[PDB]
């Protein structure tokens, strides 16, 4: 899936469109009106991440053998 | 204002991408032997080849039919070329696949008229539906024999 | 291993005598007493186990694999002694004792199971330690005292020993656990960030200055800064969702944070300066924008 995200990031008709560059895997430093290269204004610091919910916990339980190792949380 | 949509079928990758590029070229020009040249440049035999061809034909005619500026372009003397290639090459001239693909050519498949009023998720639902229809037609597999009948 | 019950059955009453005077681990004196009782419990446990000092290998600074024993009661790695002993240094790294023949006695019976049981024991005792500092040290809505938090922030570090200096361990009151790459976890930080941020600014600031001065001087500080921003925003999620107030108060107070936000970005800009107030501002505006999105 990260290779698939790389492939979907590099199709040759959306890559010219500047909305998939400011979202889907390119640094936003091409936008010229911006603060300079600081230690805190990198792209990964202003990236997105998960919101941890119960169903995701159940998904993690199903990968990590929750019927055997952690039975009370699985049930 | 020509902000086009995403082609989700590049998950197949580096053998669907070549045949979809050659189908977009044969969309813009009129020579259709390029599709046959791309088909003899591929592994993953006749079902996967037919699935690549049908999804390439779908994504080109769909990205054409949805947009209001370039609607119904293969009717402009170009459906004859792709239909002669259908009549010649047996890679997609299976008569259930062929009667599906002709219906996709002349816009008489009732999945493009899916009438979802959300207009964002409508695109995604159409793409998954035509993807699973391509897989159920092109796939000669036991664990698709109920769902094809379904 | 039913050969340690008359030790821990003594240390239960020893902890009872240490906690009988002041049964409040949030202050200094019973906390330091419990730390010293657990520490000499562990080391007298090890002398009960395997003849004065199951140690990490002096070369690798970690636990031994295929354990070879010197004639001077030294437990080393097999890989470390095969990459070390073969030139003209047929002697000892620790006590300078000449080994006569060869590293031929390896102990595949006692020392592997000894390192296995001691690793399981450090895991259970570290689980004890994190449960104790989660429950009793962080009991009510008021935070503990200054010196207990200072000893907590100092027990994450394994300061100078003669060899790589200044590694980082997994919140242990012990010394013989290592990672030979500086890893930075988030267990003490999240258990510290269950309180209000207004009273724990200087503590996390001092921990950050320590991490900058000994562990992440010139490395990928982007990952550590992202870890602090994620822990701060999870802390604000906990202080809002487990709290009981309406949407109107949080909207008015985060709006008042927004429209009175001085930029001030020239302070913590250039290459290294990142205060915890600055990362708290960044996590707070990310949560304001999460609500706005
Ligand atoms: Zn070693």
């Amino acid at each position: 899936l990260p290779a698939i995200n790389a492939l979907i990031s590099q199709d040759e008709r959306i890559s010219s469109n500047p909305v998939t560059k400011i979202i889907y895997g390119d640094p936003a430093t091409f936008l010229p009106h911006l603060p300079q290269k600081s230690i805190i204004h990198c792209s990964k610091i202003w990236s997105c991440r998960r919101k941890i919910t119960v169903e995701y916990l159940q998904h993690i339980v199903e990968q990590k053998n929750g019927k055997e190792t952690v039975p009370v949380l699985w049930h | 204002d020509h902000v086009s949509l995403m082609d989700r079928y590049l998950v197949h990758g580096n053998e669907y991408k070549a045949v979809r590029d050659a189908t977009a070229k044969a969309v813009l020009e009129c020579k259709t032997l390029d599709i046959g040249n791309a088909l003899m440049a591929c592994r993953s035999p006749k079902p996967q080849q037919t699935a690549y061809l049908l999804l390439a034909l779908y994504t080109e005619v769909a990205a054409l039919y949805r947009s209001p500026n370039g609607s119904l372009h293969p009717e402009a003397k170009q459906l004859e070329a792709v239909n002669k290639f259908i009549k010649e090459s047996k890679i997609l001239s299976d008569p259930n696949i062929r009667c599906f693909a002709r219906s996709l050519v002349d816009n008489t498949l009732p999945l493009l008229k899916i009438r979802s009023a959300n207009s964002i998720l409508k695109g995604t639902v159409t793409e998954m539906a035509v993807h699973v229809a391509t897989i159920l037609l092109c796939g000669h597999n036991q664990i698709l024999k109920p769902l094809r009948n379904l | 291993i039913p050969e340690l019950s008359p030790l821990v059955t003594t240390y239960v009453s020893l902890l009872d005598k240490c906690l009988e005077e002041d049964s409040n681990l949030k202050t200094c004196r019973p906390f330091v007493a419990v730390m010293t009782t657990l520490c000499d419990c562990k080391d007298k446990a090890s002398k009960k186990f395997s003849r004065f000092g199951i140690q990490p290998c002096f070369i690798c600074h970690g636990d031994a694999q295929d354990p070879v024993c010197l004639p001077c009661d030294h437990v080393y790695c097999l890989r470390c002694i095969q990459t070390w002993l073969i030139p003209g240094q047929m002697m000892c790294p620790y006590c300078l004792t000449d080994l006569p023949d060869k590293f031929s006695p390896t102990v595949s019976q006692d020392h592997r199971k000894a390192i296995e049981k001691h690793a399981q024991f450090r895991h259970m005792c570290n689980s004890f330690f994190v449960d104790l500092v989660s429950t009793m040290c962080f009991k009510d809505n008021t935070p503990p005292e200054k010196s207990v938090i200072d000893t907590l922030l100092s027990l994450l570090f394994v300061q100078k020993e003669l060899l790589h200096r200044e590694h980082t361990k997994s919140l242990s009151p012990f010394d013989d656990v290592v990672d030979q790459t500086p890893v930075i976890r988030s267990v003490l930080l999240k258990l510290l960030l269950k309180y209000s941020f207004h009273e724990v600014k200087d503590y996390i600031q001092n921990y950050l200055t320590q991490l900058e001065k000994k562990a992440f001087l010139t490395e990928d500080k982007t990952e550590l800064y992202l870890l602090f921003i994620s822990c701060l925003e999870d802390s604000v999620h906990q202080k809002t969702s487990a709290g009981c107030r309406n949407l109107e108060q949080v909207l008015r107070e985060e709006g008042h944070f927004l429209r009175t936000y001085s930029p001030g970005l020239q302070g913590q800009e250039p290459v290294r300066i990142a205060s915890v107030e600055y990362l708290q501002e960044v996590a707070r505006v990310r949560l304001c924008l999460d609500l706005a999105a």
